[PDB]
């Protein structure tokens, strides 16, 4: 049938791009436009049953953690995978004190502000297409 | 352009816009003026508490 | 959808902000603009309830009190703590002389005409969006 119909925009993860983008101004994740640009894409495919739609959530969420997980220069979820064990074996304080030392306050500061700002905008002006056009650049950039 | 504000724009707020473009137009308004009508209102409106 | 009926404004914490911005002009405030960046999208957030939006407010007051703490150069509470023993010992008519000496009363005339200025402009000036404006103002010169 129909398919112009369902491109409702990004929605929810737009604003989790916005992070990414965040994350790259700061220079603390080394993006990649393609990985990037074809889970866009994933998401962006006009899928005309909803139960069609729930599923591809469901599906991208483990696929999105994953996909930030490995963004990052963490290493890879096989080493942690495999050093699990002795994660878990260590003392619990010393695991708070890297986190805390990890949590960097003013990203999840900048992280609120930016929520803030999409979601007042989100009534305004439309982000999806200021996303991919950001998302475009980057990637003609990147091929210069 | 329709095509530009409805792109650029949510649905709601390019039909309320457009719809005060299309009454300023039935009034003898010219696109020119009736286009500035529309940056002044929503200067007003961003600006001082016309609510 | 018409989300803009939750979109409350500052409202009272308009005048919290310019009463911080009067301290910080003046040299007596220890500024951190990217926690009041994070006050005023938390205060500026939509909650679709009223009694969600009003416990907000209450919870935030504290909050609020905590933050004018901290931008202040008043010994922490821990200081106060230790110290409530030296407090006691004191006189009645030295705390007095004490305090007396501590309030400036300019600026107590300055908070009252703030105050006046401030409840008629909110009538014909949106002091929310000028508010927002300086302080995203005063965080882009502290960052760049």
């Amino acid at each position: 049938s129909s398919l112009w119909q369902y491109w409702r925009g990004l929605s929810g993860w737009n604003f989790y791009f916005l992070v990414k983008f965040g994350l790259l101004w700061a220079g603390y994740l080394n993006f990649h436009p393609l990985l990037n640009l074809v889970f866009a894409a994933f998401l962006l495919m006009p899928l005309p049953r909803y139960s069609l739609h729930r599923l591809r959530h469901w599906i991208a969420l483990p696929i999105g953690f994953a996909l930030f997980w490995h963004d990052t220069w963490l290493p890879g979820p096989e080493s942690i995978m495999s050093q699990g064990s002795q994660v878990a074996g260590f003392s619990t304080d010393y695991l708070i004190d890297l986190v805390t030392r990890f949590i960097n306050w003013q990203m999840i500061g900048a992280i609120f502000v930016l929520l803030v700002a999409w979601l007042f905008l989100s009534q305004w002006i439309r982000i999806t297409v200021f996303v991919v056009a950001i998302l475009l650049w980057l990637n003609v950039l990147t091929l210069a | 352009m329709s095509i530009l504000t409805r792109w650029l724009l949510i649905p709601p707020v390019n039909a309320r816009l457009i719809g005060r473009y299309r009454d300023y137009r039935r009034h003898g308004a010219s696109a020119f003026s009736a286009t500035l009508g529309c940056f002044w209102m929503i200067l007003a409106w961003i600006f001082i508490p016309l609510e």
